[PDB]
RNA sequence: CACGGACCAAGGAGUCUAACGUCUAUGCGAGUGUUUGGGUGUAAAACCCAUACGCGUAAUGAAAGUGAACGUAGGUUGGGGCCUCGCAAGAGGUGCACAAUCGACCGAUCCUGAUGUCUUCGGAUGGAUUUGAGUAAGAGCAUAGCUGUUGGGACCCGAAAG
RNA sequence: CAACUUUGGGGCCGUUCCUUGUCUAUGUUCCUUGGAACAGGACGUCAUAGAGGGUGAGAAUCCCGUGUGGCGAGGAGUGCG
């Protein structure tokens, strides 16, 4: 396509995250007590880039069980189900 | 039509011999099975996921018989819940070990589904998939 | 401590002990149960005999 | 259980005290890997030759 | 399919083979030794800031940089001339545009003042037992971002809309920057 | 740029064999031969004959 | 036909490697890889290790981008093996892997064009086919081995030359 | 303008580094062979010394060294007691 030169390639990290496995980021002894206890107020809160995962994407089926995640990318069908889930996203640089 | 395996890995082959018993003598088609399939080659005998044991216990009239898988045992992150059952393989994987001893079920060798059903019997086999390979 | 247990993990990071693939090492325990022996039919001889 | 060990002295005794064992003992005996593991070690001490 | 060598040129000669390594490595281990025995009761390192790194693939992270700031150290009410003898880095074509940095390196700076004792240059030098290494007694920790439990809050825009409208405008503002110039010179 | 742009044979038998010099036989040119070359010559006609 | 061979000893010719590929063995498994490197030591060994990074778990389009479940992860057929009945023989239910077939989802392409709007932006919903090595409840990482491809001196000796 | 703070320059002995020296245990007992014991057999000893070498053949224990430590001389330049 149209060029700019000396590309380097580090405004094209976006390492993906499905919903499908979004628990492993969650230590067990939380996941389990989380896992259960599925109000608010206890919302247990994701942090996507920190683990080293950009933008989420969707592939799964969750619970109902309403949790937090901090992302920069979605995509809307992710987002719908989060809210379906009762859980809701917060945009972090 | 193969005589005996390619590794040198003892415990399976006195595993297979004890196979050979079962398939030389009773004729079952069951033995037969699992001992083709101990002959085969890594990559056919690929590993299976618990979501996929779960599948094939929510069959119909499904849930009480004993699945096998002969190969390798994976953990699957994606399911949540999981039933309680006796299921035998090879090589179990430990997180999905724990996942089904957290269910409550059992976990086994098939040196104890050979004493608990020698035939084949109340039991089905499973295979993963291997059209994923080029 | 060092190599693992039932109770404590390793000592070592992101280790467990291995696993058998067979709880016994002996199979001849195995074909003398009684319920295989139970549930085999019967032997032959081991020993052909000479028929013409 | 464990089943049990003794313990010896130095002059050596069944000494009384008597220990449970560590369960790698009930761990699994390998010899295929044993054995192509200590080709790879046993090479590791190896410098050159050459001309 | 393609695939790639460089080996048409004379490699050969050009060839340099690590077994070097335990050696120099041993070596290595002799320098901290010696270094530590003429250096006696000193650390074998500075300490080092606290600094958040670039380039949005890392800039979440942060790492132990070179030099803590003239700002910094003089908030902390002491010189470069001294803190360098202290064992403090500076590196001074740095700015401080960030307060929670800054605030983060000077309670290291005070922790560290907190933690030392100084042999003057007068005398009798009292006995200290080293320690080896700063960055490992005072380290270097990733903050916490979030607290692990919250409760929800929604305003009900859902974040795909935003970040949909936010590409668009920013696309299209000199274009509108542009119709807004020929609204401008309309009469 | 553009202007800087710019016998007798032998059958090497006997007594003329293995010297790495001239033999009696002198010429300004000069060819020793031994059977070898003689079959190495006819495949190189042969392979030629089959590459027309 | 032609070429080599007088006679004996000793020497002597598909090897080492880099990047890939299949097959197999082993570990481990949504992960995997300790060895750049730090500590440690009976010292080039052995043992332990964070933080990182690769390769993989998601493609698609030239890009901007966008990003995969109507369902019981679908329907039909076959489908080993199990279960039930059957003295059996046989029937029926289940039916993994796999194959075919029809659909659904993602992406691309064309049209439609909703609540609204710097009134030109946004892009609801539904259609049209063609397409991917996709998805459709994962399978790969590392090593070693037998090996093959290409380049390196390349199975060894040998060539007019600059 | 205001107060505060801090100063160094040698020589001596040790220490350090280098070079070097020197000292730092244990059978040469018996039997057989054979030219000879370092071989074989028996009984012993030492070990922070069984690494290597020599000596009339494979020598822990005949020797030199090694291992652990210590007593020195010469230089250097001060890392500080």
């Amino acid at each position: 396509g149209m060029r700019y030169f000396h590309k380097q390639q580090a405004h094209f990290w976006k390492p993906v995250l499905n919903l499908d496995k979004l628990w492993t980021l969650i230590p067990e002894d939380k996941r389990d007590q989380y896992l259960k206890s599925a109000s608010k107020e206890t919302a247990p809160v994701i942090d996507t880039l920190a683990a080293g995962y950009g933008k989420i994407l969707g592939k799964g089926r969750i619970p109902n069980v309403p949790v937090i995640v901090k992302a920069r990318f979605v995509s809307k069908l992710a987002e719908e189900k989060i809210r379906a889930a009762g859980g809701v996203v917060e945009l972090i640089a | 039509h193969r005589t005996a395996p390619k590794s040198d890995n003892v415990y399976l082959k006195l595993l297979v011999k004890l196979y050979t018993f079962l398939a030389r003598r009773t004729d079952a088609p069951f033995n037969k099975v699992v001992l083709k399939a101990l002959f085969l080659s890594k990559i056919n005998r690929p590993p299976v996921s618990v979501s996929r044991i779960a599948r094939a216990l929510k069959q119909e009239g499904a849930a009480n018989k004993t699945v096998v898988v002969v190969g390798t045992v994976t953990d699957d992150a994606r399911i949540f819940e999981f039933p309680k059952t006796t299921v035998a393989a090879l090589r179990f994987t430990a997180g999905a070990r724990a996942k089904i001893v957290k269910a409550g079920g059992e976990c086994i060798t098939l040196d104890q589904l050979a004493v608990r059903a020698p035939k084949g019997q109340n039991t089905l086999i499973l295979r993963g998939p291997r059209n994923s390979r080029e | 401590q060092v190599w693992g247990s039932e109770t404590v993990a390793s000592s070592k990071v992101g280790y467990t002990l291995p696993s058998h693939i067979i709880s016994t090492s002996d199979v001849t325990r195995i074909i003398n149960s009684s319920e295989i022996q139970s549930a085999i039919r019967p032997a032959g001889q081991a020993t052909q005999k000479r028929t013409h | 259980s464990r089943p049990q060990v003794t313990v010896h002295s130095l002059t050596g005794e069944a000494t009384a005290n008597a220990l449970p064992l560590p369960a790698v003992f009930s761990a699994p005996i390998r010899p295929d890997i044993v054995h192509t593991v200590f080709t790879s070690v046993n090479k590791n001490k190896r410098q050159a030759y050459a001309v | 399919p393609i695939l790639k060598n460089h080996f048409r040129k004379h490699w050969q000669e050009r060839v340099k083979v690590h077994f070097d390594q335990a050696g120099k490595k041993v070596s290595r281990r002799n320098a901290r030794a010696t270094r530590a025995a003429k250096i006696a009761p000193r650390p074998l390192d500075l300490l080092r800031p606290v600094v958040r790194a670039p380039t949005v693939k890392y800039n979440r992270k942060v790492r132990a940089g070179r030099g803590f700031t003239l700002a910094e150290v003089k908030a902390a009410g002491l010189t470069a001339a001294y803190a360098r003898t202290i064992g403090i880095a500076v590196d001074h074509r740095r700015q401080n545009r960030n307060q929670e940095i800054f605030d983060a390196n000077v309670q290291r700076l005070k922790e560290y003042q907190s933690k030392i004792i100084v042999f003057p240059r007068n005398g009798k030098a009292p006995e200290a037992e080293q320690v080896l290494s700063a960055a490992a007694t005072f380290p270097i920790a990733q903050p916490a971002t979030d607290v692990e439990a919250r409760a929800v809050q929604d305003n009900g825009e859902s974040a795909f809309r935003t970040l949909r409208l936010a590409r668009s405008e920013k696309k299209f503002r000199g274009i509108r920057e542009k119709r807004a110039r020929e609204k401008a010179e309309a009469e | 740029k553009e202007k800087i742009k710019a016998v007798t044979l032998v059958v090497a038998s006997g007594r003329n064999k293995g010297l790495a010099g001239r033999p009696k036989g002198v010429k300004g040119k000069y060819k020793m031969v031994d059977g070898v070359m003689k079959n190495e010559q006819r495949a190189l006609r042969r392979i030629a004959k089959k590459h027309h």
